[PDB]
């Protein structure tokens, strides 16, 4: 079990570890979080009590470094940094759990949420749609835009996802236009799964990803892409059973998981009305469907 | 974007444009069965592209041969029509392919942009203009070709035989959306207009009647009569 120390709190935020959020006041004596489980990303994100503008945070991995915050008055954030000297973070740790300024990850023991969340996302993958490569964490915010969103600036500051595009080249093989725009299985299957991802498990590593940006810090683009995804394994008539049942597991604990008070801005109609209703997979997302439907009615 | 009554003379510019109307692609006759079911029966049918500038008409015929063992006719018909205008367009030297194409019916759009993916300048609009071109088959030269067609055919036509000669493109188009509008109201009537008087003929190489100046102004104004004397009845007003 790992811990995050914080060098100190000078400005009030709102913290988030995961699914979870704490207050922390103007100066108040917070040195960090302990606890977190080992064999997960995660996310530490923040919101500024008299700025909410601007969400943003740090995913990263424990087991690839010893990661801490410190605030920097000069940029105005808390910042994540890795600190190379084991014997020194260790002693840090120590000093600041035996004065118990710590606060636990609150993991429930029966509760699955964030492995759920993050089943296929793994850092390494992370850190391609998010390039700051001197960095074994990543940075992300509210208002980072996607490589797509910027075709349609700053590239250092981009969020590198796989650009999906129904009516471009990419998804449409010369000679099987209708064939292609109406059963995307070539897209996803050939182009997408074969051909970039690999696997179905980098697939929904980027898809699990974007959702959690989209959750987290409202990041439109990151919406997008997660929608994007979802639309191409629905509108696709030939799927394998397992990525089918995979995706009803995914859409489900994420669904679960949303702010009922944010569904109006995270979930588009257009898409979960086609998804559930009316594309190939309409009947093979009994799970997702029920939730939606109990939880989001309004919606559909 | 979308092509209205506000950006009407742009139809008229410099830039290469067509209209593309794709509702007599797909022509069926409704009928029972022996077991007393209803069946359809396609019947040749045509993609009307129009350049509104020229009046050059790409008539591409829809044989009925093109439907059998296929399902979904009616979204086949859309598709069908986008590749047979991207046909069209890779088929015109670089010079006199389209700026613009403009479809008559937004379901067109997607199709259309789908087949076009290889031409990224060509930009593809729907228009809010209602085009009387579902009328093109009352025109008994388009009909002949068609319905005599054993075979997938293109036939090249001018639209406005040789009026251009004397009006511009804008009086043009507005005579030829007159003339379909009446058609496709009133067909009976808009040709009896047409033809009432048999001094006046249809040269073998034009579509519409050799009418004076003057006849054309008696005959629009026959055509905008026809016209108000229907929407007065279709509405009891």
């Amino acid at each position: 079990m790992n811990t995050v120390p914080f060098t100190s709190a000078p400005i009030e935020v709102t913290i988030g570890i995961d699914q979870y959020s704490f207050n922390v006041k103007e100066n108040q004596p917070f040195h960090g979080i302990k606890d977190i489980p080992i064999g997960h990303v995660h996310v530490i994100h923040f919101q500024h009590a008299d700025n909410s503008s601007m969400r943003y945070g740090y995913w990263f991995d424990c087991r690839m470094g010893n990661f801490y915050i410190q605030y920097d008055p000069k940029d105005g954030l808390y910042k994540m940094m890795e600190e190379r000297d084991g014997a020194k973070f260790e002693n840090i740790v120590h000093n600041f759990k035996e004065r118990q300024m710590m606060v636990s990850y609150p993991k429930i023991d029966e509760d699955d949420t964030w492995y759920n969340l993050t089943e296929f996302v793994q850092m390494d993958k992370i850190r391609k749609i998010v390039r700051k490569d001197e960095n074994q964490f990543s940075y992300v915010d509210s208002s980072m835009t996607t490589v797509q969103e910027n075709e349609l600036s700053d590239p250092a500051h981009s969020l590198n996802y796989t650009v999906i595009n129904f009516k471009s080249r990419e998804a449409i093989r010369p000679g099987h236009e209708m064939e292609d725009f109406l059963d995307k299985s070539y897209y996803l299957n050939t182009v997408m799964l074969q051909g970039i991802f690999k696997n179905s498990s980098n697939y929904f590593g980027e898809l699990q990803f974007a959702f959690l940006n989209a959750m987290f810090f409202g990041n439109y683009g990151s919406s997008l892409q997660w929608h994007a995804m979802i639309e191409l394994i629905c509108s696709s008539a030939t799927v394998p059973k397992h990525m089918l049942d995979k995706l009803d597991e995914i859409l489900y604990y994420q669904i679960k998981t949303l702010p009922e008070q944010y569904s109006d801005i995270l979930l588009n109609e257009r898409v979960w009305n086609i998804c559930l209703y009316s594309s190939f997979q309409k009947n093979s997302l009994h799970n997702t469907e029920k939730i939606m439907e109990n939880k989001y009615p309004e919606l559909l | 974007g979308a092509m209205n009554s506000s950006n009407y003379a742009e139809l008229f510019n410099n830039d290469i444009k067509l209209f593309v109307d794709d509702t007599n692609v797909y022509r069926v006759t409704v009928h029972k069965t022996f077991e007393g079911n209803v069946a359809t029966k396609a019947i040749n049918g045509c993609i009307f592209t129009l350049n509104p500038k020229t009046g050059h008409l790409f008539l591409k015929i829809i044989h009925t041969s093109v439907w059998a063992g296929q399902k979904r006719l009616s979204q086949l018909a859309k598709w069908k029509t986008a590749e047979e205008v991207s046909a069209l367009v890779r088929s015109l030297p670089k010079e006199e392919q389209p700026k613009q194409i403009i479809v008559t019916r937004k379901a067109m759009l997607d199709p259309l942009e789908v087949h076009m993916l290889d031409f990224p300048n060509i930009a593809i609009r729907p228009t809010e203009l209602r085009l009387p071109f579902s009328a093109a088959m009352s025109i008994d030269k388009l009909s002949d070709v068609v319905m005599k067609a054993t075979e997938p055919q293109m036939v090249l036509f001018n639209i406005y035989d040789d009026w251009l000669d004397r009006i511009s493109s804008y009086t043009a188009f507005s005579r030829l959306t007159l003339l379909l509008r009446a058609l496709k109201t009133n067909e009976e009537s808009a040709k009896m207009i047409l033809l009432s008087d048999p001094t006046i003929t249809i040269k073998s190489y034009h579509l519409w009647p050799s009418f004076t100046d003057e006849q054309w102004i008696t005959i629009e104004s026959q055509m905008r009569d026809l016209i108000l004397t229907e929407y007065g009845r279709k509405y009891n007003v």
